[PDB]
């Protein structure tokens, strides 16, 4: 399924649409919980590691600058938010 | 013959003899779930009912074919998003399972609210204004509808509806519910007409449709937005310690509803017990049959109580000899779901031929949902009769007489939007009642995938039991207003109704002094139906009962008494709920009042222009229903 | 008992012992004359009529009295001027003697173009535009109302409305006229409600007010503008020679009307002969009792016909035997030069008291005018009764019987606005008749000074045998109604009235498949309301005659026919005339092929989404009015 | 009446009202049936000559620029409005 989302990804930023945009449309097409975009990707790897490291449970797949992230639980998705809104 | 007694004694003899906690168990099966309406198991579902009434060997037996349009899902999603700091932190709160019928099929996003339950005295106590801003809101106190209403009302963007657990004790906290934002009754594109093929459906949208979306959430997913935001739930809303009032200042909130309309084909299934003296007036009893869910609490009680009632009465007329002056319709409505819409049809279809002919509608719809309580809201025409009826029906578990509170009738509640006996009363002049066994709380299962039969047999043990008074009720209803030959109708029971306005609006007397305005008018109408209801009365009591003629003379002035209170100024399709005292609208008697309580405040938001229309057109709706009350038209007064 | 024969007659011999041109003539003396809507000598004739009714003895007397707003002149004068050459040449055309109730008061000045009769298709076929010119018209074809309202349409400033010789032989040039330009009845300042001191007068407009100044001129004021006028009025038009059409390039024409609004006291007197059998339904025959001027031929001769109509039934009753099963009321408006504001307002305030119970209205109004021909304007249902009655009513004159015309029926026309009837039929659903001897031109002094008894005998000198002829008409027309246990109703006339429709709409069955619509659902409908008329026919023809409840059980049927036809999708106050083929509005029948007419034509006048729901709405009624015709709703038999 | 006439078109001049406007207000509040406005004291004269000449049954009385005429019959009515036209 990773390879299928990051193909997905690969349209929609060649066709122009926003990174904000293309967040919104990434999660209302796959079972993701959380999408971040980032500007650089220092940050991009700040944000891959942080998240994997408190909550390991989560497959986080990235493209670019946008951080894909997908869990399961409903207590787990609250982490998963809760960790990438500190490390932002 | 057969007296009352006789005939009270052979209803209560065959309500012993009836099993209705096997016909809810049939009408649960996996061939009748789920039921929305015009789905292939709400045709089947209506083809037995169909086959069942021909069994129980009814007069005449027929069926009505509507297509409507409805709402459903779409194949896209709907979500609710949050987004943080400037679009660039996405949060997928939940693609819910249920969804909202006739929300409109837009994308917002902005700030999210709480309103508590979204009535017009929530959104004024309310620190942050909604102005341009997403509503969350939780649900009961009052209809979907109604909530949405009062959100587009103050600019709101779109509405979120949830089930705390406070309210709705539920164990599951993902559940999904359904319900409709349609503020009316009938299929929302044939405004005021019926939805049948000659009508070759115009173009025609309903006022009641809003113009924001309106999604519902779970649970799970209201407390994954309030981990989002700011401020405590003030502690007079009595809610869960997770609430919250306010998003954030950089978070928002994205509502995704893409709904669809579906034209779907509807069937009414409907049979006729004959009269006997006057067969061309009837009493109608009625129970919705479609659901979103399986509906056993919503539609499998009530429709399980109308098949029943059916077997029963046809049972007594053809092997007990019970001879009804007038005749009973039992009728099967279907997409009651989103609004009536199968009911209202059928009164919007053939409203001249049942113009003066329906004198009463029985609603079943959710007679069973618990047994604390035993409450009722109907038209006063049928109050001395619940109290006749809740003086001898006695309770399942208590084992007392229904008839326990004597101001009883000073403390009901009128008929609601969600009612599917308030078209008949406040748009066809028809008097209804509701009735139900239930709790000081909400079922909670209502509109969800939960309200099984299996859940309600749990909730409620002794379900054969209360769902045998609920026909004992019924049962008396229909056996009083057709077998004598007088009608069981209390018209003087509108005095009280009449007096309690007077007086409410004789409190406001001051400002109208100052408008150059006067009460004598209105108390001179008050009276004037108070002594038509004694004259008529006077000549009850004075009638010979065997003399048919007179009797229906007095009997047509009985049923003309319900039809007077009617809006005779009003558009019936663009304003179709016309009963002054019942219906919605500027021409009802409590919208004169809450214009007139704006005139002390200084602000404009009194009219005075439409009041003293308003109070112009009430005054003589009153006053012109009681000189038609009082005779002929040479028999009036004169100042 | 008493049968039909023997009631024909006990009636004819009555009529030949009564004196009507005695009364006629009472009724214009000095006491009674003129009677302006609320004057004293209009308070004066109430209490004759009312007294008249006690001494005739019927079973209850009583009034009612109205506070209606009329229109008066000002003690200022209306004037029209012409001005030449920028202000500096005026010249003094008329200070009228007459005027147009509710016009507007204002001052206008522009150019001045004649428009005929000031019809729509007058209008239409017009070299000049009227925007911002004041206009003049000949009085007839239609009211005052829609002349103005016509105009306004078309952004017109004003009115001026005069008497040609040719439509109005008249000696006096100079004689002055009286009207009213209300598109409606009743008073248009309570629209939709009765105006009872209990509704406490709120601020109501009727939407038929003009809001343009209309004035009335005579015959030589006219022609003092066309001397101001240049080109020749066509010879279509059929009017004088010294007619004109436009202004000159520097000449305008200043119209200044200043009347006002006045509240008044009005007063209906009634009397009614309670029935025998089923005294809760009645008959109402009606006639109008104020006039502008002395009014003889208007409304002396309308109120004489009732006075010596209840004298004959009471004396029937008492001194006959006559039993009529249903009661019979006679009714003697005020206000009826205005728009019909006496009968309006009682069906406004009592509409629900008389809902299923009123049956029928006959108006008396102005039914003595000529004696050429005897024209009726009057419900379907009441053409049998009018048909089975001009078979034995012998013509005043000629002594022929009155029925000549075996297709009359397909030459009658519709009840009009200024007609005190109209507001029965179109707006309270009770199936009304009005009828007059009359003659192909317009009665020249209606509306005048010289509406007097001696010119209403000097042109009319068998008044007595006409008048007799006339009250006997009406006496049949009561007599069928209330004596048998039939109504004498014949509800299957409008089997005629909607075939009418569906061939005059089968004419755009080019337009209606071409916007995917189709005629089939409504060819249903004619075809359930014939088989609804011939079940309740059969149904009367197995009926027990003597069993009194399967007879009423029938008849309830046949009173609801013409409610049935009031259109339930609108709004009594805003439009109260609501009968789809009678009344006024977009859900009238007409107006469904008005609008369809518009899309033949490339021109985008029409409007399809009001002509879809026009469609819709107008194939229910029809279909709801067979379903509730043919029984109950469980015996309702479609291929739905 | 001539005096009335002469004297109430002097207040509504002393009151700022134009003779134009002038000429209406006296056919309103008098009998009189035509009115001439003219520019010089000598047409007044001239126009009141040529209007008393060929319908002597008029009265024509003057006040500056205004000419005042009074008739009573419609044909004479008519005479004087087509010689104050003819005239001017
Ligand atoms: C129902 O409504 C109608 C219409 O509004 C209303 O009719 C009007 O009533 C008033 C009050 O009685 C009438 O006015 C009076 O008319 C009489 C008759 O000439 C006069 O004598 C009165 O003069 C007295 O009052 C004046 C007040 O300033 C004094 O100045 C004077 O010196 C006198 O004391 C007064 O003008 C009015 O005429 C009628 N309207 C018509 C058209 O006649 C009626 O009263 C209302 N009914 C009820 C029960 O409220
Ligand atoms: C009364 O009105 C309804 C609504 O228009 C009619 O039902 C519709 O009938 C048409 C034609 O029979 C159906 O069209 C078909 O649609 C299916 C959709 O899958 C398509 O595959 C077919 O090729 C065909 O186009 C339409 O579906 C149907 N609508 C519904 C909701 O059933 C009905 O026929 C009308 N009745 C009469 C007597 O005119
Ligand atoms: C107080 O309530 C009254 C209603 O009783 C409001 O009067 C309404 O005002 C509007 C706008 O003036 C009217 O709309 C008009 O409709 C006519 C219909 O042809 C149209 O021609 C006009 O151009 C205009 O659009 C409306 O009819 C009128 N209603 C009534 C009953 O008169 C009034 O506006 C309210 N006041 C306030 C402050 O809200
Ligand atoms: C064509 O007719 C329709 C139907 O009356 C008009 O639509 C109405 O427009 C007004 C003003 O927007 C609304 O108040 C009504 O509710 C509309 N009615 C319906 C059925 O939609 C439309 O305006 C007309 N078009 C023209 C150019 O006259
Ligand atoms: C009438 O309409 C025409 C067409 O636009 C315009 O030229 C003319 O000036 C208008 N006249 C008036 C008096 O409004
Ligand atoms: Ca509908
Ligand atoms: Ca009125």
């Amino acid at each position: 399924d990773e390879e299928e989302i990051q193909k997905a990804i690969e349209e929609l930023l060649r066709k122009g649409v926003s990174e904000e945009e293309a967040a919104i449309i990434i999660v209302q097409r796959f079972n993701v919980a959380v999408v971040v975009v980032v500007q650089d990707e220092r940050q991009a790897k700040h944000i891959s590691e942080y998240i994997r490291r408190y909550i390991p449970e989560a497959d986080v797949i990235l493209f670019a600058n946008i951080v894909v992230i997908k869990v399961e639980t409903h207590e787990l998705r609250k982490r998963v938010w809760e960790a990438a809104q500190k490390a932002y | 013959r057969l007296y009352w007694d006789d005939l009270k004694r052979k209803l209560s003899e065959k309500l012993d003899s009836t099993d209705f906690t096997s016909t809810i168990k049939l009408l649960n099966e996996n061939s009748y779930v789920p039921r929305e309406a015009g789905s292939q198991k709400d045709e089947n579902l209506a083809l037995y009912v169909e086959n069942q009434f021909r069994e129980f060997k009814l007069s005449k037996v027929w069926r009505d074919q509507h297509f409507v349009k409805i709402q459903v899902k779409d194949s896209a999603q709907n979500s609710v998003i949050i987004v943080d700091k400037n679009g660039r932190l996405v949060y997928l709160v939940e693609n819910p399972g249920g969804y909202v019928a006739y929300s409109k099929a837009a994308t917002v996003t902005g700030k999210l609210v709480h309103a508590n339950f979204g009535t017009k005295k929530d959104f004024e106590d309310l620190y942050t204004p909604v102005n341009g801003s997403i509503v969350i809101v939780r649900a009961g106190k009052i209809t979907f509808a109604e909530k949405v209403a009062n959100a587009e009302s103050l600019n709101a963007i779109g509405v979120l509806i949830y089930m705390d657990q406070t309210k709705f004790p539920i164990v599951n906290a993902e559940l999904s519910f359904f319900g409709h934002a349609h503020l009316g009754t009938g299929d929302p594109y044939t405004p005021g007409f019926p939805s049948f093929n000659h009508t070759q459906f115009p173009p025609s949208r309903s006022s009641g449709l809003p113009n924001i979306p309106v999604q519902t959430i779970s649970r799970a997913a209201a407390e994954k937005l309030f981990g989002n935001m700011e401020g405590d739930c003030p502690s007079d809303w009595k809610t869960d310690s997770t609430c919250r009032m306010v998003t954030s200042e950089s978070k928002n909130v994205k509502l995704t509803v893409s709904n669809v309309l579906k034209e779907i084909k509807i069937l009414n299934i409907f049979g006729v017990i004959k009269g006997f003296v006057e067969p061309d007036h009837y009493v109608v009893v009625g129970a919705q049959r479609d659901a979103w869910g399986p509906g056993a609490a919503k539609s499998g009680v009530g429709t399980a109580l109308l098949l029943k009632l059916a077997q029963m009465f046809s049972d007594m007329v053809l092997k007990d000899g019970f001879q009804p002056s007038r005749s009973i319709i039992f009728a099967s409505w279907s997409a009651g779901d989103f609004g009536s819409v199968g009911a209202t049809e059928w009164l919007e279809g053939y409203l001249s031929s049942l113009h003066l002919k329906a004198f009463t509608y029985i609603n079943l719809d959710k007679a069973v949902l618990g047994t604390s309580n035993f409450k009722v809201s109907a038209s006063p025409l049928l109050y001395t009769l619940i109290e006749k009826t809740m003086q001898n029906v006695k309770h399942p578990v208590t084992g007392q007489f229904l008839y326990q509170d004597s101001n009883w009738a000073s403390k009901v509640e009128k008929l609601t939007l969600d009612n599917a006996a308030f078209p008949f009363l406040a748009y066809s002049g028809i008097p209804a009642v509701s009735f139900c066994f239930c709790e000081d709380t909400d079922y909670p299962y209502l509109g969800t995938t939960m309200d099984t039969y299996k859940e309600l047999i749990e909730r409620i043990p002794e379900l054969n039991k209360v769902a045998r008074a609920a026909a004992e009720v019924a049962g008396q209803f229909v056996i009083k207003l057709t077998h004598d030959v007088e009608l069981n109708l209390d018209y003087e029971r509108y005095n009280s109704q009449l007096l309690s306005f007077v007086r409410d609006l004789n409190q406001y007397r001051a400002d109208i002094k100052e408008m150059g305005l006067s009460l004598q008018w209105l108390y001179s109408a008050r009276g004037d139906f108070f002594r038509a209801t004694s004259r008529l009365t006077t000549d009850f009591g004075n009638a010979e009962k065997t003399d048919r003629f007179v009797m229906k003379k007095l009997n047509d002035r009985v049923m003309r008494v319900e039809y007077h209170f009617l809006s005779p100024y009003v558009s019936p399709k663009e304003s179709p709920f016309r009963h002054v005292f019942w219906g919605s609208g500027s021409h009802t008697l409590p919208a004169l009042l809450e214009n007139l309580k704006l005139r002390k405040q200084n602000n404009g938001a009194f009219n005075e222009t439409l009041f003293r229309n308003q109070l112009a057109l009430a005054t003589w709706t009153i006053q012109g229903a009681a000189n038609a009350l009082s005779g002929d038209v040479w028999d009036i007064d004169n100042e």
